[PDB]
RNA sequence: AAUUGAAGAGUUUGAUCAUGGCUCAGAUUGAACGCUGGCGGCAGGCCUAACACAUGCAAGUCGAACGGUAACAGGAAGAAGCUUGCUUCUUUGCUGACGAGUGGCGGACGGGUGAGUAAUGUCUGGGAAACUGCCUGAUGGAGGGGGAUAACUACUGGAAACGGUAGCUAAUACCGCAUAACGUCGCAAGACCAAAGAGGGGGACCUUCGGGCCUCUUGCCAUCGGAUGUGCCCAGAUGGGAUUAGCUAGUAGGUGGGGUAACGGCUCACCUAGGCGACGAUCCCUAGCUGGUCUGAGAGGAUGACCAGCCACACUGGAACUGAGACACGGUCCAGACUCCUACGGGAGGCAGCAGUGGGGAAUAUUGCACAAUGGGCGCAAGCCUGAUGCAGCCAUGCCGCGUGUAUGAAGAAGCCCUUCGGGUUGUAAAGUACUUUCAGCGGGGAGGAAGGGAGUAAAGUUAAUACCUUUGCUCAUUGACGUUACCCGCAGAAGAAGCACCGGCUAACUCCGUGCCAGCAGCCGCGGUAAUACGGAGGGUGCAAGCGUUAAUCGGAAUUACUGGGCGUAA
């Protein structure tokens, strides 16, 4: 009838880090520890506190999962490798969490690794991440020697006697480490003192900071995302894991502590409705994950921001504007999946039997009409031309793409009309690889990917006057038409500009529109390599007509003939789509980026020192740009980002153009 | 079986099946002896064998192993053959 | 379920007063009865047999305020009932409590009378009835609630009824505000304007 | 009184008559889609994949069969666990209950589905050669013994599934014996066949102190009846195809034996050479049948969701067993396909029961509540079980009812639209002024579905007894999921409630302005190239209304398969 754990006790946390930082190991250990004495989120109990943990991937390709998790999470734990410290993807996940303003604590894992330097790791936090971080704990020894951790806040020591995380003997700080601990505690106070003016004055007064007093200030600072507590330990050797859990309860915010989400009323988008974490308030939940369990069926995970939900009820998806039958509510635990009857505010739960529900949707009561702000996912960085191996697969391919698009927001699929080609878009090579393989097996659709075909255009390089004449009196009815047109190269981007300079009505007014129509149709067809002719002006200066044989169709034919002869004299050239590329990277990799551009037949338009990452503006052929994402990340150590948008059509290099003609010919 | 009663009924049916088969075999054995005696041509032997069968078949019909019509048919058919055999 | 548009337009279209107003003033003052409603209302086009039959059926519906579905069911019942289908149909439309109330003079208009029925003001044989479609049988006492007696609108309606011709099949007493449905109105009693034969034809096309 | 019953139109031509097809106006639907959407009642709701299924539930009950007594409360006893006997801790089927087991009955009902089947089906009308738990009539019994065995106990192998071995023990379990004809067999004489006891109470009577005896209640056995159900036979009727004409060899018949509850090539041996078919055999295709439903003036045509009867089926293909009844949805065995668990040594399963999942699809709902009522199983009863059934949820899916106000209100305002630039139309429509509040919301009160079953209390019967028990009165306290019930009263406020298609003709409704054979429209005829009542948009109108259109589908109109009720000189 009542929630077992109060809103205060609830702790929705997430684990984020670089690849192989030890997220899975940490989560597994956490679950074991909470459990003793899978899915999207697992519920756990620690010191009479509900801890809903979500493990997020480290790869840039799976940034989606980090993004969606952060939206529906209160706190987070950043795991770091002791040897390497902050790594490229740690920076990415940090910035993501900064956007959502998620309070975070740092755990320096792998203290047993060779080259492990806690101090170095802490330094990287300050330099690379430029964040107010300070150690709340100090390690005693490094690598193999590391066998003890110091609680600086309480000035205590814990001697781990084994790698089983049991029989830990709490002892007094070693006198040798005591001096170090004192200095560290001083620094800890100072950092939190910057956040807490009261604490600062207490520090300035040189009055011994109470352990409770300090903890309260640290809690506040962390919750305000102004200070970042730094912990240490080894998950593999079961050291510091328990202390981290304690710090989660002591520092990471509760659903109440976190700032309230404001949802725009559906009826009045202008109207803004703040949603507090009150169970009595109207129910409001956000679906963040949509998976299909093999046993129960489709499982939609959601986070109850406000109100309460009971199983066997009807709710309304404000986003979709449709009623949803909440038949069953499952809560995933460390081992088994238990069916809950009621979900309260600040709780993460999975609904079984929901239909037409996607990630980012606001599920609410029928009376309720609030729409909580949805999550923002990035745009594809890599595009590939997917296609089925067989025609039978094409049907299945369509269905597969739909489902995949629903499951993964960042995955996108579309069909380019010009090329008539379905193009898949993703956050990286690894991402699209996984998606393709899934189609091959799960969906059983054998597909082959490749470079997206590029649509080219043509234009006349020279200006020439040409006459087009038609005559057909061979069989019965005779048709005649004559037109003198001048095809002059038009300013790039201006487009077709037909000029009626007919004087004395040499061409009848009624036939003149048909002349243009004929040209347009002929220009739509290729004059060189079957590519639409663009950026050409046609001037109808002179012509002729035979009242009897004058037919609009004849003039249309005459117009086509004129364009043909123009091509023979106007030097038609192939044009390629050029894209403005905006690349942002640390100045260290600037030379490499510019080199890559000038290697891909690109030109640097200029540069600008936006923030701490120099932004380079450049124009590069679309065909050349294929595969820039991977190379960019290779050159920038996965610290580079780019955006490409079509700018203009430019002439293809004669050699490349020659190839295009050959290809289109056969 | 999934139902408790079904499990029990299966056990009880096997118990019955065995009992019934033992009784049925014995009855048939006795009937065959009469038929064999008729084939042999010994009216006295046939009559003697029939007199042994009569109580058995009648009791079996009463128990429910066979029907009274079945018992009657056996006695009637044999009697006719025995009388002709004489 | 009810027509809530301009009542005068209906009468203008049919080219005859359908008694949709109280009748305190001349319909002519209220609207141009002669002209049909609309921009082209003045022009009078030739009407085909279908058009003639349709207008007749519509007229009767408009007078008694019955929608097509319920009216069609009435026709079927009339055909089922032994006798002249056309006349039977008219009798059914008359039997409606709402019509009875208006005719008794408890309501100024059938629209108003219907509001009285819906508001439970009317009592048939001492029993509250809130269905206008209710068919009042012969020898039935139709009274009005005590609260309804107090309503000033009822009193005014009675006055208008005095001006109108008195139904020969209804015995109504003022003050008591109680009427008696003596019998079903005969075709002779019913207006001769109604061409029931056309309606029968339309519903047998 | 059941008796009402029969409509045309457009389209071949320069025009005409005829012929003939096409199209249209009407009903009906398990409907779907688009747009729209206030309430209530009643009903309906996978037509697709007899596709595959996670999870719970859908068949148990009886201690008045039996050995018991694990489990909880007692009953005495009791170291009384206990110390004030304060508290009440050991015992024992003792004893109300009661796990597991043995036994009985049910599980062959109820519920689902229509795959197969053109007839070992259905329907209609008959027939003889049968059987039938429970229920009910009549006439007699129910005597006296034996041998087992589960549970249990000891031991022991399993990951599990579950077992193995040696003792042990009871019965309404099992089996002889006795007796038995209104039974069966037989010409007759003869021969032969059955049982079960268990509860309630109590007086002479009694040891074996348990009982016994008396009586009451229930059950058992035999035979003959009833009722009910079921098996079997026959005739007629119940689709299409000859671009299917021959088919058959247990086949057709006979005799004898065996077999069945019973008739019978049912089966087998033998003998005969038959049997069937143009009145359609054989073969192929399609399909559950019916009462009925829809349409039609009728004759017909179409159709067989929901309801009721019948049949068939239960993962697929076989097979028996048990039983009154099955060749058995939630039983067994074998085989197969498929899936699952595992300790890898082996196991497990069948939603075409109710929910529900995945899939397929244009498309069809909740893993709901109660056994209150009806009905069913078991029981002495109380009671227990019941996804039957009663209700609730969702859905405008249909049918029906209702509301979204009523009256008044003219320079008839504004605005829009048209305009003959005068006005007109929108339009009493608005505003305004009076006025009533259903329904909705809020609050309050409050039917019936409830009959019985209990505790007894009295009388009658009951017999030894006034016992017991039964029956009938009588008294008393209770028995509802729906349910915040139907319904009534009060509350304040017109508040909270109108949409959709159409306007060239057919066919009710017409203008303005765009567009200019384009863009579009379109059931049919046809529209669109300078205004187009046909498109596009606006005003106005028309038809319907919480619906309105569209698509699909059936019949009608269609005398257009013409039995009713048509034609063949030139139209077939
Ligand atoms: C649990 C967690 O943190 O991330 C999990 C969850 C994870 C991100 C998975 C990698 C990858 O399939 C992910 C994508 C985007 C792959 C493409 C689609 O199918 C998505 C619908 C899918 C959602 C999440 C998922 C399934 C994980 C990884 C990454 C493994 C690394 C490599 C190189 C394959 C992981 O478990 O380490
Ligand atoms: N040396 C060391 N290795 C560790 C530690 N914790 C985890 N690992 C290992 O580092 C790897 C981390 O893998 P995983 O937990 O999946 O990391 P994730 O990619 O961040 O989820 C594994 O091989 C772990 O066994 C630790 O404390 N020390
Ligand atoms: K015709
Ligand atoms: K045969
Ligand atoms: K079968
Ligand atoms: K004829
Ligand atoms: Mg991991
Ligand atoms: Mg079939
Ligand atoms: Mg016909
Ligand atoms: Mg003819
Ligand atoms: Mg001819």
């Amino acid at each position: 009838m009542a929630r077992e754990f109060s809103l205060e006790k609830t702790r929705n946390i997430g684990i984020m880090a670089h690849i192989d930082a030890g997220k899975t190991t940490t989560t597994e250990r956490i679950l074991y520890y909470t459990g003793r004495i899978t899915s999207a989120a697992t519920t756990a109990a620690w010191e009479g506190h509900r801890v809903n943990i979500i493990d997020t991937p480290g790869h840039v390709d799976f940034t989606v999962e980090v993004e969606r998790s952060l939206r529906v999470l209160d706190g987070a734990v950043t795991v770091l490798d002791a040897q390497s410290g902050v790594e490229p993807q740690t920076e990415t996940v940090w910035r993501q969490a900064t956007t959502y303003g998620v309070p975070r604590i740092v755990f320096v894992n792998k203290m047993d690794k060779l080259g492990a330097n806690f101090e170095y790791s802490v330094s990287t936090l300050h330099d690379r991440l430029q964040a107010n971080a300070a150690p709340i704990q100090l390690p005693i020894g490094a690598e193999d020697e590391f066998e003890a951790i110091i609680d600086l806040v309480e000035m205590k020591c814990f001697k781990y006697t084994n790698d089983l995380g049991t029989e830990i003997e709490e002892i007094e700080i070693p006198e040798d480490h005591l001096d170090r601990a004192e200095e560290a505690r001083a620094s800890l106070i100072e950092a939190v003192a910057e956040t807490s003016d009261e604490l600062m004055e207490k520090y300035l007064g040189d009055e011994e900071i109470s352990v409770s007093e300090l903890k309260e200030a640290i809690r506040q600072a962390t919750t305000n995302v102004e200070f970042y507590p730094v912990l240490c330990g080894t998950a593999f050797k079961n050291k510091g894991v328990q202390l981290m859990l304690d710090a989660v309860i002591d520092y990471l915010p509760s659903p109440l502590d976190v700032k309230p989400i404001i949802g725009h009323r559906a009826s009045n988008p202008e109207e803004e409705v703040i949603a507090k974490a009150d169970d009595s308030a109207e129910f409001a939940a956000l679906a963040f994950k949509v998976m299909t369990d093999p046993y129960v069926g489709k499982l939609t995970f959601f986070r109850v921001y406000s109100g309460t939900m009971t199983s066997g009820s009807y709710v309304k998806n404000s986003t979709k504007g449709k009623r949803e039958r909440v038949g069953r509510l499952l809560q995933m635990h460390a081992n088994s999946r238990q069916e809950i009857d009621t979900v309260y505010s600040g709780d993460i739960a999975a609904a079984v039997g929901l239909k037409d529900t996607g990630t980012g949707d606001t599920l609410c009561g029928e009376k309720n009409d609030i729409i909580l702000e949805s999550m923002e996912f990035p745009e594809p960085v890599i595009h590939l031309s997917v296609e089925p191996k067989s025609k039978a697969d094409q049907d299945k391919m369509t269905q597969a793409l739909v489902k995949l698009q629903e499951e993964d927001p960042t995955f996108h699929a579309h069909t380019d009309e010009e090329t008539g080609q379905v193009i898949i878009g993703g956050m990286g090579e690894l991402h699209l690889d996984i998606l393709v393989d899934r189609m091959k097996k799960e969906f059983n659709v054998e597909c082959n990917v490749g470079a997206p075909m590029v649509s080219y255009r043509e234009t006349f390089k020279s200006s020439a006057q040409v006459q087009g004449k038609f005559s057909r009196q061979s069989g019965g009815r005779g048709q005649y038409g004559d037109v003198h047109i001048e095809f002059t190269p038009n300013e790039t981007g201006a487009g077709f500009e037909f000029e009626n300079a007919i004087v004395g009505g040499v061409v009848p007014r009624e036939y003149i529109p048909s002349v243009e129509a004929g040209l347009k149709d002929a220009m739509e067809n290729g004059v060189l390599a079957g590519y639409p002719l663009i950026d050409v002006k046609a001037k109808l200066y002179d012509g002729s007509y035979h009242d009897v044989d004058s037919s609009e169709m004849a003039f249309k034919i005459a117009a086509s003939l004129a364009l043909k002869e123009a091509a023979k004299k106007c030097d038609p050239v192939i044009l390629e789509p050029m894209m403005k590329v905006t690349i942002e990277m640390p100045e260290e990799y600037m030379g490499d980026i510019m080199g890559d551009v000038t290697s891909r037949r690109g030109r640097v338009d200029g540069m600008e020192p936006r923030g701490n990452a120099q932004v380079v503006n450049a124009y590069v052929p679309l065909s050349e740009m294929f595969g820039y994402a991977t190379s960019l990340r290779s050159n920038t150590q996965g610290r580079g980002t780019y955006t490409m948008y079509f700018d203009h059509y430019a002439e293809v290099p004669k050699s490349i153009a020659e190839d295009i003609i050959k290809k289109n010919k056969g | 079986a999934n139902i408790k009663s079904a499990k029990k009924r299966a056990i009880q049916s096997e118990k019955a099946r065995k009992h019934n088969a033992s009784r049925r075999s014995m009855m048939r054995t006795f009937i065959k002896k009469v038929y064999a005696a008729i084939e042999a041509g010994d009216k006295a032997a046939a009559q003697k064998a029939f007199n042994e069968m009569q109580p058995i078949v009648d009791r079996q019909a009463a128990k429910g192993l066979i029907h009274k019509n079945k018992a009657a048919r056996h006695k009637a058919n044999l009697t006719a053959q025995i009388n002709k055999l004489a | 379920a009810r027509y809530l548009g301009p009542k005068l337009k209906l009468s203008r279209r049919e080219g005859t007063d359908l008694f949709l107003k109280s009748g305190v003033r001349a319909i002519d003052t209220k609207c141009k009865i002669e002209q049909a409603p609309g921009q082209h209302g003045a022009r009078k086009p030739r009407l085909s047999d279908y058009g003639v039959q349709l207008r007749e059926k519509q007229k009767v519906r408009r007078i008694y305020g019955v929608l097509e579905r319920q009216f069609r069911n009435y026709y079927k019942e009339a055909a089922r009932l032994k006798g002249n289908t056309g006349e039977n149909l008219l009798a059914l439309l008359e039997g409606r409590l709402d019509n009875v109330v208006y005719r008794m003079g408890f309501g100024a208009t059938r629209a108003e009378a219907r509001q009285l029925v819906s508001h439970k003001a009317i009592m048939v044989n001492g029993r509250v009835v809130n269905i206008a479609s209710y068919q009042v049988s012969p020898n039935d006492v139709v009274s009005i609630r005590e609260k309804a007696k107090k309503q000033s609108r009822v009193k005014a309606a009675l006055e208008l009824a005095e001006q109108r011709e008195k139904p020969t099949w209804l015995e109504v007493d003022a003050g008591k505000m109680e009427g008696t449905f003596k019998r079903k109105p005969e075709r002779s009693d019913l207006s001769a304007d109604i061409n029931e034969h056309l309606i029968v034809e339309l519903y047998s096309k």
